[PDB]
C-alpha cells in the first residue's frame, strides 16, 4: 500500500501544572530528572502509549487499525495466529524456511496491526515471526529549565486491613511539579516505510493523534497537561536536502521580558522560528 | 639425557619393562669412543595413547631441512649416538608413556612423566597428591610443616626423583621443563605451596586441596580445557616444585577474567554463579605472599584498617542491600561496576551510595526493618576513611577482592 | 568519631549541614514515615543552590516546634547551624562527580558524631 | 578503475545525545568505556558496518557496487562462485598454496565487490580465494571527556510466553549517555590502491558516505547522533611529506571559556585548525 515519498522532521512542545508527568518506578514514584542538572525527563514509550490509546479510542477496531491488543495479552499467540492465518505451521524460535511465507507471517501482522506498521516490534520470540524496525522514531523529552519536585501528605478515614491497634488513621504521599515546559524531536523515513506500506492517511491520523493526545488522559495524579506547538519540516525528495541538527536549530525558546523570577505559565516564554533552506518546506500552523 | 639410559639399565635386568632387542666416533650419551653411530632413531608413539596431540609418529631429534644442518654434516650425524644407546633411550620412554602403569599425567598443553632412581613408594604417592581427585594425612603433615618420615619413616628421603614435561607441534617434539630434586626437598616445597593457598571454603562440597588442573581452568576464556595459555601452564608448574616466585603475568590475567565475566543463566545453575569463585580468591592470596611479601588472613579480619581492604568490605555490604530489595535479581552491580570501582574508586562510589539509599528506604517501609543493621555497618566502615582515592595500582586493586570475598562470606554465615 | 571539625571543605560542610538538618527533623517529629535523606538526597547533590534554602524553612519550623517544650536540647542544634554556615561564602550551582563523593563523607562523619551521647 | 595518486589523512567528529552508541556484549549491554579513565570507546567495526549499509542503500546493487560481508551469508559460496567464474574448481581446506588462478579469482572479487575493493577480507577459508589487505584503514574513537553512563527502569503491560505463573506487567531497563563528543582518525595509501583499483569516484562516494551515514540510522536505542566536522589532508606526491602525528596535532578541541558544568551541546566546545606545512594542503568538507 502506497508508502510516503518524502522525509520528515518535527518538533513538539507541551507543559504541565501541578502534576506528575511520568513516575520513576525505582525512585519511590518521583518524577524522572537529570542527576547532573535537574532537568526533567520523559520516556518516549510513554508518548507511544498515549498515541496507541488515542488511536484505539478514536477508530474502535476498524479494519487494518487494530492495536495488537497490547493491554495484558499473551503476545506469542498472535504470532502463531499469523502463522496459522498465513497457513504456516507456527515455529517457536525460527521463521519459516520459505522467504515469501516467512515474510507473510509478518505481512499479515502489518496489514492487521497499525502500531506494528508504525513502530515495529521484536518477533523472534518463543513464536518467531522476525523483526521490524519501524518507520517512525522519537527521542527523550527534556525541559527547558530546572524543575523542583514537591511532596505532600494525606490522611485517611479508614483502614484496609485488620489493623486492630486502633481520628486520622493513615498517611499517604503525592509527588508533583509546580510547572514545566518540555520539548521533543522525531523523524520519519521513507525507505523503511516502503517495507511496511505506511501511507498518507496513516500520517494524517498520526498528526491528529499528536494534536489531541492529552484530552482523553485525565486522571488523579496527572494534573493538567496540554500541547502548545507543532512544526513540520518536509524535504523535497526521498533523501533529505539538509542535516537534521541544522533544522532543529531554527526553533528557539527564551524568557519573555517579564522574567520575574519563577516561571508559572506559558506566557513567560517566547518562541520563534527562523527560515529554512530552499529544499525544505516549513509548515508550523498545525 | 643420561636419565633414561640409566633407567633402562636399572630394570632391564628385570623380567619386565625392558627387552633385549636393539663410521665410528664418540658416543655422546655414554662418552665412549670408537663406536658405530646411528643414522636415524626409532620412532616415538603419538596419539592419545602416546603424547596427546602429536602426529602418529614423533621424534625428538630430526634434521629434515637444510636450515637445520651445520658444518656440512647431514641427517642424524649432527648428533652422534650409538645404536644400542638410541634403542634403549627410546625404549624406556616408550615404556613410560604406557597408561597401563601409573606414571603419566596430562596438564593443559602438555603430558608429564616421572620416576624414581630407586624403587620407592614415592612414585605412588606423587601421582595423586600433586593433583588430588593416609588419603590426605600426609598432605596435612607437609602443609603443617613436619617432615614426611614422621608419617612414613620407611621413606628414604635421600632417594632421587625425576620429572619431565613435553608438548608437541606436528611431528616434532619439544621440552617445557625438567627437574631432578630429591624426595626430601621435593615435597617440602609442595607443603609450602599448600599453606599459601589456604582459604575458607564458600560451600561445603568444594575441594580442600584444590587440584592444579582445576585452578588453571579457572583462567580460561569460557572455562574450557583449551584456551589455557601454554605459557602459564609451564610457569605455574615450575614455580610449584622449584619454590621460586610466581610469573608476573599471572595477576593481570586473573583480573581480566573477573572483568570479562557475567552470569550464565544459559548454564541453568540454581545459583547465579559467583564472579570471585573459591578458586580465584586462592590464586590471588598466594601471589601476594611470595611476590609482594604482604600479610593476609585466612578469614575475615575486622581490625585490618586499610583503604583497599576496607573498600572491598564496603562494596560487599551495599550489594547485600540490593539482593534483599529485589529477590531473584535481574543483574547486580557485581556484573557491571566491579571492574570500574576496584580500579578508579572516586569516579563511581558517589553514585553507588546514592542508589543504596533507595534499597534501604524500601526495606525500611516493609516489615523486617533490619535496613537498620546494614545502615550501622556502613557508618562504622566509613569512619575509618578520609577520602576516596582516584586510582589504584594492581598490587591495591588483590586486597579489594579479598576484603569483598571475606565480607560476603561473613554474611552467608548468617544466611 | 573520625569527624574533623576544622576541614572547611565546602562539600564537607554541606554534608555536615545535611546531617544536622536530618537529625533536627527526626527529633521534631517522632514516628515519621521516612527521613529527609530519603526524600531529598538526590536533589541536594544535583542542585545544591535550589534546595537548601527550602530546607532551612522547615528547619526553623521544627526548631520552633521543639523549643517550646522542656526538651530544649533544640537550641544546641541552632548554634551548630550558625557555626557551619558561617564558613560558607555562597552555595554551589553544580558539583563534580569526584565532589559528590566528598559530600557523602562529611555526612557520615557528622551523623555518627551526633549519635554519640 | 585507475588508482589514486596521492596520500590522504582525515579527522572526524560526531555527537550523541540520550543514546547508546555501541553496546558491550559482556557488560550487560552498557556503553563501552576505558575502565581506568572513564573515557568512552567505539569500535571501528561499527563505523565500517554503517558505511557498508549506506553504500548499499544508495547504490542499490549496481555493477561493481555489491557488498560481500552481507546479512546471514555463507561466505565460502562466494569464493566457489569466484573460482567457477574463473573456469576453475578449488583445493581442499589445507590450502597452503595460492588458488589455481590467483589473479583472476582475486580480480573477480575485487571488481564486483566494493567493500572488498575498499577494506579487504580474510578469505583463505575452506574454499580458498586468496587474501586481501585493503587501502583504507581507521582506528578506534575516544571521547574527549569522561562520560557518565546511566540506567533507566521501564515497564511492559504484557507478557510473551504463556507460562505466566500468576496477567501481569514486566520490568526492564535501558542504558544511555547524556552527551558525548568523539574523535577518530584514518588513512589512505596509494600503493595498496594500485593493487586493487580503488578509484577517485570511490573516494567521492566515500566522502559522501562519511558526511551522511548517520541520517539513515535512527532506532529506539540510538537516540540522536550526527557528524560535526571533517578535515582532509592531501599530500602533493605519491608518498607523504610529513609524519601523521604532526598533522593530527594541528586540530585542537577545548571547552568554550563561557561554559561551565557538564557539557550538554556542541556549543560548549571550541575547535581550531592550524597551518599545514608546505607539502600538504588542508581542506574542510564539513
Amino acid at each position: 500500500m502506497t508508502a510516503i515519498a518524502n522525509r520528515y522532521e518535527f518538533v513538539l512542545l507541551f507543559d504541565v501544572e501541578n502534576g506528575n508527568p511520568n513516575g520513576d518506578p525505582d525512585a519511590g514514584n518521583m518524577p524522572r530528572i537529570d542527576p547532573e542538572t535537574g532537568h526533567g525527563l520523559v520516556t518516549d514509550v510513554c508518548l507511544k502509549r498515549k498515541i496507541r490509546n488515542h488511536v484505539a479510542l478514536t477508530k474502535e477496531g476498524a479494519e487494518r487499525f487494530n492495536i495488537y491488543i497490547q493491554e495484558k495479552a499473551i503476545l506469542n499467540e498472535t504470532h502463531e495466529r499469523a502463522y496459522t492465518a498465513c497457513d504456516l505451521k507456527p515455529e517457536p524460535k525460527k521463521l519459516p524456511k520459505k522467504v515469501e511465507d516467512a515474510k507473510r507471517v509478518t505481512d499479515w501482522m502489518c496489514t492487521n496491526f497499525y502500531d506494528i506498521r508504525t513502530f515495529g516490534a521484536v518477533m523472534t520470540t518463543e513464536v518467531n515471526c522476525g523483526q521490524v524496525r519501524g518507520p517512525v522514531q522519537m527521542a527523550f523529552a527534556r525541559s527547558v529549565e530546572p524543575v523542583v519536585p514537591q511532596e505532600v501528605s494525606i490522611t485517611r478515614m479508614a483502614v484496609t486491613t485488620k489493623a486492630e491497634a486502633e481520628d486520622n488513621r493513615t498517611m499517604g504521599r503525592k509527588h508533583i511539579v509546580p510547572y514545566g515546559l518540555y520539548v521533543a524531536h522525531g523523524f520519519i523515513s521513507a525507505p523503511l516505510a516502503e517495507k511496511t506500506g505506511f501511507s498518507d492517511e496513516d500520517l494524517t491520523l498520526f498528526w491528529d493523534a499528536l494534536v489531541n493526545m492529552f484530552e482523553h488522559d485525565r486522571s488523579a495524579a496527572r494534573g493538567l497537561m496540554s500541547s502548545r506547538k507543532l512544526i513540520v519540516f518536509k524535504h523535497q525528495n526521498r533523501l533529505g536536502n539538509a542535516p537534521a541538527h541544522k533544522l532543529f536549530d531554527l526553533v528557539k525558546v527564551s524568557r519573555a521580558e517579564g522574567s520575574s523570577g519563577p516561571a508559572r505559565s506559558f506566557a513567560d516564554y517566547a518562541v520563534t522560528v527562523g527560515q529554512a533552506p530552499e529544499g525544505v518546506e516549513v509548515k508550523e500552523m498545525l | 639425557l643420561q636419565a633414561l639410559h640409566g633407567y633402562y639399565q636399572r630394570m632391564s635386568a628385570d623380567p619386565d619393562a625392558g627387552m633385549p632387542p636393539y663410521l665410528c666416533g664418540q658416543c655422546l650419551i655414554t662418552g665412549e669412543r670408537q663406536k658405530p653411530i646411528a643414522q636415524l632413531h626409532p620412532s616415538i608413539k603419538g596419539g592419545r595413547d602416546g603424547v596427546r596431540g602429536a602426529q602418529a609418529v614423533a621424534s625428538i631429534v630430526s634434521f629434515n631441512n637444510t636450515a637445520f644442518e651445520s658444518y656440512g654434516k647431514e641427517q642424524s650425524i649432527n648428533a652422534p649416538v650409538s645404536q644400542e644407546a638410541a634403542f634403549s633411550y627410546v625404549t624406556a620412554l616408550n615404556y613410560l608413556l604406557n597408561p597401563s602403569n601409573r606414571q603419566k599425567v596430562t596438564i593443559a598443553d602438555a603430558t608429564v612423566v616421572f620416576w624414581a632412581e630407586r624403587s620407592s613408594p614415592a612414585e605412588d604417592i606423587f601421582a595423586g597428591m600433586f593433583d588430588p581427585p593416609r588419603m590426605h594425612d600426609l598432605l596435612v603433615a607437609i602443609r603443617s610443616g613436619k617432615r614426611a618420615t614422621d608419617i612414613m619413616p620407611d621413606m628414604d628421603e635421600s632417594v632421587r626423583f625425576h620429572v619431565l614435561g613435553l608438548s608437541p607441534n606436528a611431528a616434532r617434539l619439544s621440552v617445557r621443563f625438567w627437574e631432578v630434586d630429591t624426595v626430601g626437598h621435593m615435597l617440602d616445597k609442595v607443603g609450602r605451596h599448600y599453606r599459601e593457598l589456604e582459604i575458607i571454603p564458600q560451600f561445603n562440597n568444594e575441594q580442600e586441596f584444590p587440584s592444579l588442573s582445576t585452578l588453571l581452568r579457572q583462567t580460561a576464556v569460557l572455562n574450557k580445557t583449551e584456551n589455557i595459555s601454554p605459557v602459564l601452564a609451564g610457569g605455574l608448574f615450575r614455580a610449584m616444585l622449584t619454590g621460586g616466585p610466581y610469573p608476573q603475568s599471572l595477576l593481570p590475567a586473573v583480573l581480566g577474567r573477573i572483568r570479562a565475566e557475567h552470569a550464565r543463566p544459559e548454564d541453568k545453575s540454581r545459583y547465579r554463579l559467583e564472579v570471585v569463585t573459591y578458586y580465584r580468591a586462592a590464586l590471588i592470596k598466594a601471589y601476594l605472599i611470595r611476590n609482594r611479601k604482604l600479610e593476609v588472613p585466612v578469614s575475615l579480619d575486622p581490625a585490618r584498617t586499610d583503604r583497599p581492604y576496607l573498600l572491598g568490605r564496603l562494596f560487599a555490604v551495599l550489594e547485600k542491600a540490593q539482593e534483599d530489595a529485589v529477590p531473584g535479581a535481574n543483574a547486580t552491580i557485581k556484573d557491571r561496576y566491579l571492574a570500574s570501582a576496584s580500579a578508579n574508586p572516586g569516579q563511581v562510589f558517589h553514585m553507588l551510595l546514592k542508589n543504596a539509599s533507595n534499597h534501604t528506604a524500601k526495606l525500611r517501609k516493609d516489615p523486617e526493618r533490619k535496613a537498620i543493621h546494614y545502615e550501622i555497618m556502613m557508618q562504622e566502615i566509613i569512619d575509618n576513611i578520609s577520602d576516596f582515592p582516584v586510582t589504584m595500582s594492581s598490587d591495591e586493586q588483590g586486597l579489594f577482592m579479598i576484603g569483598y570475598y571475606h565480607q560476603r562470606k561473613a554474611l552467608f554465615t548468617k544466611k | 568519631v573520625s569527624l574533623d571539625p576544622a576541614r572547611t571543605d565546602r562539600p564537607y560542610l554541606l554534608g555536615r549541614l545535611f546531617a544536622v538538618l536530618e537529625k533536627a527533623q527526626e527529633d521534631a517529629v517522632p514516628g515519621a514515615n521516612a527521613t529527609i535523606k530519603d526524600r531529598y538526597l538526590a536533589s541536594a547533590s544535583a542542585n545544591p543552590g535550589q534546595v537548601f534554602h527550602m530546607l532551612l524553612k522547615n528547619a526553623s519550623n521544627h526548631t520552633a516546634k521543639l523549643r517550646k517544650d522542656p526538651e530544649r536540647k533544640a537550641i544546641h542544634y541552632e548554634i551548630m547551624m550558625q557555626e557551619i554556615i558561617d564558613n560558607i561564602s555562597d552555595f554551589p550551582v553544580t558539583m563534580s562527580s569526584d565532589e559528590q563523593g566528598l559530600f557523602m563523607i562529611g555526612y557520615y562523619h557528622q551523623r555518627k558524631a551526633l549519635f554519640t551521647k
